RNA sequence: CGUGGAAGUCUGUUAGAGUUGGUGUCCUACAAUACCCUCUCGUGAUCUAUGUGUAGGGGUGAAAGGCCCAUCGAGUCCGGCA
RNA sequence: GCGAAAGCCAAGGCCUGUCGGGAGCAACCAACGUUAGGGAAUUCGGCAAGUUAGUCCCGUACCUUCGGAAGAAGGGAUGCC
RNA sequence: GGUCUUAAGGUAGCGUAGUACCUUGCCGCAUCAGUAGCGGCUUGCAUGAAUGGAUUAACCAGAGCUUCACUGUCCCAACGUUGGGCCCGGUGAACUGUACAUUCCAGUGCGGAGUCUGGAGACACCCAGGGGGAAGCGAAGACCCUAUGGA
RNA sequence: CGAGUGGCUUGCUACCUCGAUGUCGGUUCCCUCCAUCCUGCCCGUGCAGAAGCGGGCAAGGGUGAGGUUGUUCGCCUAUUAAAGGAGGUCGUGAGCUGGGUUUAGACCGUCGUGAGACAGGUCGGCUGCUAUCUACUGGGUGUGUAGGUGUCUGACAAGAACGACCGUAUAGUACGAGAGGAACUACGGUUGGUGGCCACUGGUGUACCGGUUGUUCGAGAGAGCACGUGCCGGGUAGCCACGCCACACGGGGUAAGAGCUGAACGCAUCUAAGCUCGAAACCCACUUGGAAAAGAGACACCGCCGAGGUCCCGCGUACAAGACGCGGUCGAUAGACUCGGGGUGUGCGCGUCGAGGUAACGAGACGUUAAGCCCACGAGCACUAACAGACCAA
């Protein structure tokens, strides 16, 4: 009667096409809980290196001994939050409301952006306290870039521009601590928002593969045995029956691989550091040295080496979070070998 | 089941020729089936080191010959993967043969055990010579 | 850990570990040395090798 | 034990003849029967060139209604014929 | 080398099995190499592929029309100086 | 049944057969499991003696089955190689074409509609793709019936 | 016995197609139905418990591997939570297969005087086409909204992004004479699916290094050919799976169902008004797309004689064209060189030894030599090349 099988790769990443925009945009933030911070960070994918720890979780029988765990390095310098955009709320959902922005930028910030010269941040700061006090305040999200200088394997100096939002207290409190982090010269580094032992989610447009058949693409069968060998080796049975006389969008086809965006949920930060203790000897292939501000993500990171990754604190965490998880060795060994 | 502390990577198919690493008088076995296995259309389905499997006496004598009896996979040539991420990997692919109750069949066995399966079958432990 | 061919220090988390027919153990660094010793060759008779020099 | 060297004898892409499978390639072809690999025979009822004979309800046929100039359960041409 | 066999190379012939240039050169296709562990589970069917292989020594069953079966099978050897 | 048709009334053998409807016959071998294969039984729908029966060593690009060995045939797919494929110069066909034509879901209609009806959707053009539909293209269907047709 | 629903079986009819709508089975790939096999929530019991039997809601997900047979069907085995059924031209041959049916060859049985036949059996016996339209998967160019850079919004759209099982504690506990033997909950793992990634293991690696057979360049050295590496051994980067990482809970509203308050009907009544609960199902949550959403969007800054963009040049985190991304001397973008990091496995030459041999000669051994050769990675380094310069644009 014909076996029952699942079909082909999943419908929820539709359509698998080309990202619009290489630096990920995140389409869901954190729950306002504890005191104001920003909701996220970003970096830069290093490479790989594997790390010898010692079991956090409570539950596990091997409590306490050692353990060897995939890690991810990735570059993360200090980020500058440079403006602090109002969202009111409208009948027609979120639309932004004015910008509060400042005098420090960075020298090389021009290479994006049509930097202010003249800008009143007094007008702009007034018009979102008389959006509060109307009670049609939405919320309070930070334009922030990143110093892609201060990464000297990554050949872009021109910042990456993306949103990032602050959660936390009461409206009112969080919209004074968005503006002090703002007023000063927008410096933040990962350990004002992250912690060393917490579940992040990281997200990345991954590694192009350009166009791609049904069996890599979608995981289709290749032809088996006889039908291997008279013409069609890689290709799918039909594109559909006789009715509907049409082709479904569900049936998978040729087309853009990779080069998409991810959401890849409940990362472990191993450690937050900086220097050079997760460097590999000769190099990180493809990518080069790290000596400075890094983080080590278990397991993997969307996107290839030299690409921008960003930071999220867990939206749907599974575990309680077992903060500085005691690494005993992490390793230095050449990637080429 | 009881977690093995080790990830497998099952060297073994439904119909594969393995050893039978005891005294029982039977030689060779095959495997017929995975206990608490179900796969997925096409796949044949697998069977590695820890895991308890169903088989018939290839060789051995004829009292033994013919006979559907469950066992439980020893060794295996497939490597798997300790938590230090060492990788273990042995000579033969090997079962002992094992009753209703989780008890090994006969009295000694022969050749070294993974102890990974020492700690899930415990009176197939307590009868092994080497645990590696 | 050091390795039963070669005699390097097996980078912890790398490496296999080969049990024999009898029981013995051999602890291998790399792919490298398992196939050299597959080939019958013995780490004392090649020059690359720390047991040698 | 040696000698002898028989054979519709054996192995053989010797030359040469043949054409089992791939239901591969080709299938507006290189080709109106092709290409490649695989396979069979290869001192004999063998293969082959040239010359010569048998002609259409007739030849030829180790017989498949096979073959008789891409034409065969009765060739081709023209005529009967509009 | 057993060889009018393969492979390589002379003499002789040719670059006319007669359109070129570019892209680490994607999907897909034709020919093909290598694939861990398992080993026919594939399929109407081992189709396709693969395994074996030359030479010498040892050794060789049932059956038989006494010719044969038979290179049965199985085991060992093989370079250079 | 314990002769009757129409002369005789199946002997040796072989037998569920390339012949056996029932049928995957029953027993056994072999496999975890065998409409297969082999042995035995065998009342044989409808075996059988030059319409030759039986048997058989040797031979076979003949049909079926089993074992050892081997392996990407499969689990389950990967990477690579050569020629294409894609872009550029040059050369340069053919198939096919009532018309209109951006369709989709339902309905209706000679009961199997891009074109009718109602809705839904739909900015134009171009590149690559695998072929769902045009009851796609190719051949006045060999099947079937019919013709006071042919051979 | 009576009343029906379906259109899966079979039959009937002869409406449609004979200037052809390609067969059965299978396969591959997609959507759906519910009359539900499992999974969730329930009611009854001839419900102690455990395991069941019957029923209700429910189509989210799952429903697998094999032996005979062309088989569909079915029989059989071992697993399983369960291994449900059905529709899509008995879905699917401009996708595959060609085992069966159903040409031409042949045999057997039966029938026939015979040619020859058989809704008997058997061996053999072919699979065309360069996509015009439409359809969908992905990629571009323009126009509309009406100068630019950057950041967003979210009408709508997709999702299974998750499904299921085993084990431990609960517990040898509740229940039961005993035999036997649960649950809530909390944990650990497995399986299927999904997305991504390559530190580790594994594969490849006609980059590279080594060994070695034949032959040719006189030997040596060093090379060519042996199908696109002669063969064998090792194998970096990258790409990969056989490797590794991640994939809730919770809210809201309901179905079946359990109830509350409550009348018609003084009582009673879960329902008629009202209300508290309650499914793996629905909605939100989460992931992906999404200014062409014609109400064609919002914000901030820059600019209208100049903001910005294009061409050009050096290159990839990108790539079939196009597109995308980065750098361009105020520079490390690419190459050379030198290190570092890696592959192989000890170079040529010379010296000692070497079974022997009068000597000639000599396979090989040792040393020099972690040697020699090589690198798709990294760093240092402006030496070389990113020069010169063109165009559009409110
Ligand atoms: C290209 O072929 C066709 O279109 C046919 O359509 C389906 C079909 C036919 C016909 O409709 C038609 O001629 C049936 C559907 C007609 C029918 O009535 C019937 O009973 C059967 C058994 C047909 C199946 C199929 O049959 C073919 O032979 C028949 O196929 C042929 O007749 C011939 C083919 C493929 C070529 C040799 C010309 C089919
Ligand atoms: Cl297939
Ligand atoms: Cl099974
Ligand atoms: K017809
Ligand atoms: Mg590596
Ligand atoms: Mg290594
Ligand atoms: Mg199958
Ligand atoms: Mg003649
Ligand atoms: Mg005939
Ligand atoms: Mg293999
Ligand atoms: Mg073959
Ligand atoms: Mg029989
Ligand atoms: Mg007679
Ligand atoms: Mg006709
Ligand atoms: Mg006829
Ligand atoms: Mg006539
Ligand atoms: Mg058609
Ligand atoms: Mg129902
Ligand atoms: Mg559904
Ligand atoms: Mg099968
Ligand atoms: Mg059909
Ligand atoms: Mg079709
Ligand atoms: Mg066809
Ligand atoms: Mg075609
Ligand atoms: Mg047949
Ligand atoms: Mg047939
Ligand atoms: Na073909
Ligand atoms: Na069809
Ligand atoms: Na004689
Ligand atoms: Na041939
Ligand atoms: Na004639
Ligand atoms: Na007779
Ligand atoms: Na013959
Ligand atoms: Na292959
Ligand atoms: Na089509
Ligand atoms: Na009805
Ligand atoms: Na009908
Ligand atoms: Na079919
Ligand atoms: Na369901
Ligand atoms: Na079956
Ligand atoms: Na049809
Ligand atoms: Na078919
Ligand atoms: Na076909
Ligand atoms: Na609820
Ligand atoms: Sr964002
Ligand atoms: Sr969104
Ligand atoms: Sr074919
Ligand atoms: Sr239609
Ligand atoms: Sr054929
Ligand atoms: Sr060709
Ligand atoms: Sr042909
Ligand atoms: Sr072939
Ligand atoms: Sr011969
Ligand atoms: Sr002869
Ligand atoms: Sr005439
Ligand atoms: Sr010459
Ligand atoms: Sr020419
Ligand atoms: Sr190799
Ligand atoms: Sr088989
Ligand atoms: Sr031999
Ligand atoms: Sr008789
Ligand atoms: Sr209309
Ligand atoms: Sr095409
Ligand atoms: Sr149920
Ligand atoms: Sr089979
Ligand atoms: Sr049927
Ligand atoms: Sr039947
Ligand atoms: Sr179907
Ligand atoms: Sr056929
Ligand atoms: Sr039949
Ligand atoms: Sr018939
Ligand atoms: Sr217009
Ligand atoms: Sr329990
Ligand atoms: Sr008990
Ligand atoms: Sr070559
Ligand atoms: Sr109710
Ligand atoms: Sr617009």
């Amino acid at each position: 009667p014909q076996p029952s099988r699942p079909r082909k790769g999943s419908l929820g990443f539709g359509p698998r096409k080309r990202s619009t925009s290489e630096t990920p945009r995140f389409n869901s933030w954190p729950s306002d809980d504890g005191q104001p911070g920003v909701q996220g960070f970003a970096g830069y994918k290093a490479g790989m290196t594997h790390v010898v720890l010692v079991n956090d979780e409570p539950n596990s029988p091997r409590e306490g001994m050692e353990e060897t765990v995939p890690v991810t390095v990735i570059e993360t310098p200090p980020m500058r939050a440079v403006a602090l955009r109002a969202y009111e709320d409208t009948p027609y959902g979120q639309r932004p409301l004015t910008e509060v922005w400042t005098d420090e930028f960075h020298s090389e910030l021009d290479r994006t952006l049509d930097v202010p010269e003249d800008h009143d941040p007094d007008a702009a700061e007034e018009q979102i306290r008389d959006a509060h006090e109307a009670g049609d305040l939405g919320d309070l999200r930070l334009i922030t870039h990143t110093v892609p200088d201060a990464v000297p394997s990554v050949p872009k100096k021109k910042p990456d521009v993306m949103e990032t939002r602050v959660g936390g207290g009461s409206v009112s409190d969080r919209l004074d601590h968005a503006l002090d982090i703002v007023e000063d010269g927008g410096e933040h580094a990962m350990n004002d928002i992250f912690r060393a032992g917490e579940y992040a989610d990281v997200a990345g447009v991954t590694k192009g593969k350009g166009t791609q058949g049904p069996v890599k693409r979608w995981g289709v069968q290749k032809r088996k045995g006889k039908h291997a060998r008279q013409g069609w080796r890689r290709r799918i049975g039909n594109l559909g029956p006789w009715n509907p006389s049409r082709v479904r969008s569900t049936v998978p086809q040729q087309g853009q691989t990779g080069y998409h965006q991810r959401t890849e949920l409940n990362k472990r930060l191993i450690d937050i550091g900086e220097g050079d203790e997760p460097t590999v000897d000769g190099g990180f292939v493809n990518y080069g040295e790290v000596d400075g501000p890094y983080t080590l993500v278990k397991g993997s990171v969307p996107g290839p080496d030299k690409r921008l990754v960003r930071f999220r604190p867990a939206v749907r965490p599974n575990d309680q979070p077992r903060l500085d998880p005691e690494v005993r060795y992490v390793s230095n060994e050449s990637n080429q070998g | 089941m009881e977690a093995l502390g080790a990830d497998v990577t099952q060297g073994l198919e439904k119909g594969s020729l393995i050893t039978c690493a005891d005294n029982t008088g039977a030689r060779e076995l095959k495997v017929i089936s995975v206990h608490g296995y179900s796969g997925t259309k096409n796949r044949h389905p697998k069977a590695g080191l820890g895991d308890k499997i169903t088989v018939s006496v290839t060789k051995g004598t004829p009292e033994m010959r013919r006979q559907v009896l469950e066992a439980v996979v020893v060794r295996q040539r497939k490597p798997i993967r300790r938590p230090d991420g060492t990788r273990v990997k042995f000579e033969d692919n090997a079962a002992v043969i094992v009753d209703e109750n989780e008890d090994p069949r006969g009295t000694e066995l022969k050749g070294p055990i993974a102890r990974e399966v020492a700690q899930r079958f415990g009176s197939v432990a307590s009868a092994a010579t080497m645990i590696v | 850990r050091e390795c039963d061919y070669c005699g390097t220090d097996i980078e912890p988390g790398t490496g296999t570990m080969f049990v024999h027919k009898d029981g013995a153990t051999t602890h291998f660094c790399s792919s490298k040395c398992e196939n050299n010793a597959d080939l019958g060759r013995e780490a004392r008779n090649l020059e690359w090798t720390d047991t040698a020099r």
